[PDB]
This record gives structure tokens, C-alpha cells and sequence, in this order.
């Protein structure tokens, strides 16, 4: 129980931090991965001067301060505002004192080997976890879905990855990184709605912009004949009651915006689209592992949660793939939290006690140690 | 043991009888030990006996 | 039974290894001739640190070991990872302990005098066996054939050669040699299947090369008006489906590689063939005796296996022993074991026993007195 009740996950994302204990079956703590400094001097009723917001109060207050995301694009960059959104985590939305509870990190796929050891030298030196424990995402998600050979296609707010892995190694080589999320995602709805002739002019029309991508978004298969569709007018048409009655009318839009993610053409990026990119990571890796990573293409992230995401991807592949191939595209339903997941699995389970970097490893060894 | 020994005066020195056997319980009960092996792959959606 | 159960036969080969008891129909025990060093520090979950790996854990982690071969055209190069091929297989693949049972082993046909008491010196002072005895390969693989005279064509993975044998004992000078065998004509196959407009990419694409040559390859008679046939297009060809779907045709290649070792011309090589190599050996040979090698011509070796082989060999030397001759090709069903089980009827032998070399022979005699 010592630390069975007590390891701690934490998912650190572009958008959204997800957090909470292994045992779990979600996480107990969600929220934006913001820092926000206010540019007034000033402050709430009953409240004292605060030099700096985290989460959603720097959201729910982002017009008197200045927002930053600490990571970019997967990767930390800024490392001031990172040990800011961890300090959160621990004390705020956990609760918890991090000096007694293990703590299993996520990286990115090829995450710099400096910064492994520097959120390592942050987590044990400043924080002072008992010890600590960095996982792979894509790692996570793929055993988080009971395997250890597959690729995943992970893809959240900021970036999309394929990431080969047998028998527990993602592949180095074979990974593949695309910088199209459904942040740059949110933001092309956005046009075509203004587009279909709307105004989204209040950061009260802006927010829910997001929200109506989440509800009302769709992967078409065969998107060719579903435009087609559109203009036949069927019943296809969807219609969302804004914060006040404006109700406004999407159709036809709601599928334009994940047939993004097929065609990058759609938003001025002339890199591949996810389907081709699945594809050449696979042409990239060992021949005798291809129809392995072919019945096992595990999707994770919040950016493939749009339905027919699955049906698209398993036909834009089958018919990319040698015939003789098992095409197999798993999307578990849970997947916007695979990663966090297969980290309370991984964490909770009986055979890591030994790989957990303990302070004894640590004030012996250098940040080299958990570096691996 | 020692405490005869000791309440004696007998002088004999010896080490504790334990010791011999934590060779076995640390293989166990430590944390690359048997136990753990078998609880993280309980872990692996896709692990075999 | 002290020794009757207790007796162990090793084969030891360029490729693989085949190792049981004396009593056996069978090799209890096969498995790759490599040695497989870690190119860099790590370790598998659950496992500490490997110096070495051998067998099939070698060659299933091959892309992070350099492997090596310690027997080069069927004579022990590297006595440090033979001496660890050896540990293997008695401590891990038969799971005895040497020290209590006499071990037969074989060599190769002009196997040099200081190896057959080096492995003599191994034998016996670093495993501690009680007894051992040294077969010679063709040898055993004609007396496995019921017979005492005849001559065996015998062809593995690094070597064929042809050992002419009368009442027992194996003639030096007529004996030949022909560095060609079944790696030789895995890599072949390779390139006239690529040349048939294919790719052998992955690891997973190299490695079933060689199960196409198994399962699939012919050895035909009439190899002139088989080619000839392929091109009016019979139903001769063969689809092979590979890890995945892909299914590959093969038609034609499937004989084009066995001519290989007919024809060693279809690879740059210079020398003579089998059927030609047969007779040189025979035209080497006594008088009075080749009427005897002619009627015996005993075939062993995995690649001598290549279904219509006999056939092939059985016109082939008709049309060039004089006809007065009786010409006849035994390939026995069992025969890419023909060797082994040689040694496991000799050494469960009732007569054996008293050719045992003992620890009391060699303590006393020095490794000359197995040396014979």
C-alpha cells in the first residue's frame, strides 16, 4: 500500500495536463496547461496580489493576464512555467505532498535525452519525490490497449505521431511526426464556420467554436460522396444552441474539418496525411515486423476521437497495404486518456517496483540514471 | 544465544542465523524479484504465462 | 544403463547443431551454430545483464548482438564460442550435467590432427565427461544406412563433400571437398527472387527466403526441358503467402536453384559439381573397389534434401560410370540427420564400449590417444 495507493501518473500534454493515482481508472485531475501572468496590477475581491495563474483559473481570467503553454508541440520549453503546472498538480488538484508518493512522468517520442535527465534533476531536487519513473506515450497508450507490439497513431492538441513498438521498444527510426492537432484543428472549424457566414466575436463565441468540433464532428468515409450528399440536402445538417438562444446551423462543415487530418492541403501544409504517414512509418521498419504493426494499429489521443476516424483510417490503409496483409485499426473508446491509462496499469502493477528511480539510484548515480 | 554468552562471559563471536536466509527472501520480496515480475505483467494486456 | 541411457551425441555443424542420447531416433536438440555478442549495455525486463547468447536466443535478437559463426566449412575456428556452443548445449538444451555422461562427438572429413585433440583437451578437462569418442560425419551417415563401404555425398550449410569408405575406414586421398551448400543457395535464391521483381526488406523478409527454399525447391531431371516447360507456362508455379497476406509466386526459380549445385557456374564458381565430384572421388579410388562405391552412393546433409536429387544423380553418373557399371543412389527420408543418428546407433552399441576413450585413457596417454 506503502506505495500501491500512492504512485502518482502524470500525463503532461500540449493542451491538457491529466493526472490523478495508479489504481485509478481516469484521471482525477484534467485541466489546460497554461501559465498566466497578469499584465495589471491589481486583484479579486477577498484575494491577495498572485504573480501567476495555472489551469483554468489563468483560462477563466485570460483577459488581464498573459497566457503561455510550457510545452510545445509534445516537447517542454519552457522549464520555469513546467515545475509552475507540476507545483499545481501535486498541492492543488491532487492534494497530495509529492515527498511521499512515486511518481510516474510521461515523455514525448524522441524527447531530447537532456530533458529525461532535467525533469528528472527537477522531480527528485525540488520536489523531492521518493522516486520517479519517465514512460513513453505512445509506449503507454499501446499497453494501456493489452499489447506490446503494435504502432500507435497518437495525436492530441499540439502534435501527431506514429510511433512503431515490438516488444516494448518504439522503434526510433520508424517514428513520424506530424504538427497538425486538433488545436490548429479548432482553429480551420473556425474559418469555415465564420466562412458559412457567422461570428464567432466574443471570447464567448471563440471557447465553444472547440466545443461544437468535440460534439458535432465526423469522420466520413468515402468524403468524396458525402459533399455529394451535402448538397442533395439531406437531413445531415446540425444545428447548436450558442451560450444564449443563436442557434446556429452546420451541416455540410462538420466533416470538412477532420478530412483536415487526410488532407494537411485543406490548411496550406503539404506534409502527408495520417493514413500515408501510418503507412510509410510501417514501410520504414523491419520487413519481417510489417504484418505485425499492420494488425495492430492502436489509435490514441484526443484528436482521433471524431467518429469514422477508424472506418477511414482501416480502408485508407487496406488500400495501401499489399493484399495478402491483416489491415487491424484498434480505437478503444477510452482513448483520449489511453496514455494516462496504461500508466496506472503500468504503475499499479506488481513487477515495476523494480524499475521505479529511487533517490538512492539518483543521489548516486546523476540524472544520467533514469536517463536509460 | 549471545546473550549467555554474555551473561556467562563465554567470548564467542558469531553472526545472525538469519542472514542466511535473506539470500532467498530478497529474490522474492525485493522489487526485481519474482513477486514484482509477476505483478507488472499482470499489467500487459498481451502477456503470457 | 550406467552408460546405455547416459551416452550423448553431438553433431556439430556449420549451421546447426543436433544433440540427444544414444538410444534417440531423433536429435532431442537442433539449433543455430552462432554466438551472439551485445553490441551495447542493456538488458530484457526481468533479466540482468548477458555477456553471450547462443542458439536461437542469438539469432531472435540478432539487430543488437554480432553474431559469429565458431565452425567455418564444418572446422571449429573459434575454440572460446565453441567451448560456449558445447556449455549450451549440455547445461541448457539437454539439461544434463557432463561429468557423468560419455559424450560422442563428431568432426569433419580431413579434419587436421590438432583440433581433433583440442576438442579432446576441451572435452575432457574443462567439461569433465567420463568418457568420449570423435566420429567422422560420412562416416557414421553410411553406417546409419545399414553399410560398411559405399560412398557418401554429404552437404550442409557450409560444406559438401564426398567420402569414400571401405570397411569402415574413410580415404583420405580420395576424399573432395566443394565449399557450396545451403547458405551458398539460400543467397542465391534470394537474388533470382528479387530478379523476379521482388523485396526481401525486412529481417521478416530475409530469414522465410530460406523456408521458400525448404518447402518449395526442386531438384529436377531434365533441367534443360523444364525451363523449357516453365515458359509454355504449366501450372509448375507456386504461390508461397508470407508473414503477411503477401502472397509471392514462384514458378520457375524453385529448380533454377538446385542446378546451382550442378551448375556452379549460376554463381561464379569455378569448380566442378556433385554428380562430377562423385565420380572424380570414384576415379581416385582402388580398382578393385569401384564397383562397390558405384552401387553405394549414400547421400546425407540438409541440403541434399531437395525432392528428384537421387533422380538427377542417378542419370547423372550412369551417363558417365562406364556401363558395364551398377549404379545407386541412396537418400535415405531421414537423412539431414543421417549423421547423427549414425552416432546414436554406434554409441548405444553393445561393441562400442570398448572404444570409448576414458578420462584413465587420457590422464595417462595425453589428448594423442584419441587422436588415433
Amino acid at each position: 500500500d506503502e506505495d500501491e495507493t500512492t504512485a502518482l501518473v502524470c500525463d503532461n500534454g500540449s493542451g491538457l495536463v491529466k493526472a490523478g493515482f495508479a489504481g485509478d481508472d481516469a484521471p482525477r485531475a484534467v485541466f489546460p496547461s497554461i501559465v498566466g501572468r497578469p499584465r495589471h496590477q491589481g486583484v479579486m475581491v477577498g484575494m491577495g496580489q498572485k504573480d501567476s495563474y495555472v489551469g483554468d483559473e489563468a483560462q477563466s481570467k485570460r483577459g488581464i493576464l498573459t497566457l503561455k503553454y510550457p510545452i510545445e508541440h509534445g516537447i517542454i520549453t519552457n522549464w520555469d512555467d513546467m515545475e509552475k503546472i507540476w507545483h499545481h498538480t501535486f498541492y492543488n488538484e491532487l492534494r497530495v505532498a509529492p515527498e511521499e508518493h512515486p511518481t510516474l512522468l510521461t515523455e514525448a517520442p524522441l524527447n531530447p535525452k537532456a530533458n529525461r535527465e532535467k525533469m528528472t534533476q527537477i522531480m527528485f531536487e525540488t520536489f523531492n519525490v521518493p522516486a520517479m519513473y519517465v514512460a513513453i506515450q505512445a509506449v503507454l497508450s499501446l499497453y494501456a490497449s493489452g499489447r506490446t507490439t503494435g504502432i500507435v497513431l497518437d495525436s492530441g492538441d499540439g502534435v501527431t505521431h506514429n510511433v512503431p513498438i515490438y516488444e516494448g521498444y518504439a522503434l526510433p527510426h520508424a517514428i513520424m511526426r506530424l504538427d497538425l492537432a486538433g488545436r490548429d484543428l479548432t482553429d480551420y472549424l473556425m474559418k469555415i464556420l465564420t466562412e458559412r457566414g457567422y461570428s464567432f466575436v466574443t471570447t464567448a463565441e471563440r471557447e465553444i467554436v472547440r466545443d461544437i468540433k468535440e460534439k458535432l464532428c465526423y469522420v466520413a468515409l468515402d468524403f468524396e460522396n458525402e459533399m455529394a450528399t451535402a448538397a442533395s440536402s439531406s437531413s445531415l445538417e446540425k444545428s447548436y444552441e450558442l451560450p444564449d438562444g443563436q442557434v446556429i446551423t452546420i451541416g455540410n462543415e462538420r466533416f470538412r474539418c477532420p478530412e483536415t487530418l487526410f488532407q494537411p492541403s485543406f490548411i496550406g501544409m503539404e506534409s502527408a496525411g495520417i493514413h500515408e504517414t501510418t503507412y510509410n512509418s510501417i514501410m520504414k521498419c523491419d520487413i519481417d515486423i510489417r504484418k505485425d504493426l499492420y494488425a495492430n494499429n492502436v489509435m490514441s489521443g484526443g484528436t482521433t476521437m471524431y467518429p469514422g476516424i477508424a472506418d477511414r483510417m482501416q480502408k485508407e490503409i487496406t488500400a495501401l497495404a499489399p493484399s495478402t496483409m491483416k489491415i487491424k485499426i484498434i480505437a478503444p473508446p477510452e482513448r483520449k486518456y489511453s496514455v494516462w491509462i496504461g500508466g496506472s496499469i503500468l504503475a499499479s502493477l506488481s513487477t515495476f517496483q523494480q524499475m521505479w528511480i529511487t533517490k538512492q539510484e539518483y543521489d548516486e548515480a546523476g540524472p544520467s540514471i533514469v536517463h536509460r | 544465544e549471545q546473550e549467555e554468552y554474555k551473561k556467562e562471559g563465554i567470548e564467542w563471536e558469531f553472526i545472525d542465523f538469519g542472514m542466511d536466509l535473506a539470500a532467498c527472501i530478497e529474490l522474492i520480496e525485493k522489487p526485481m524479484g519474482i513477486f514484482s515480475i509477476l505483478e507488472e505483467e499482470c499489467m500487459f494486456p498481451k502477456a503470457t504465462d
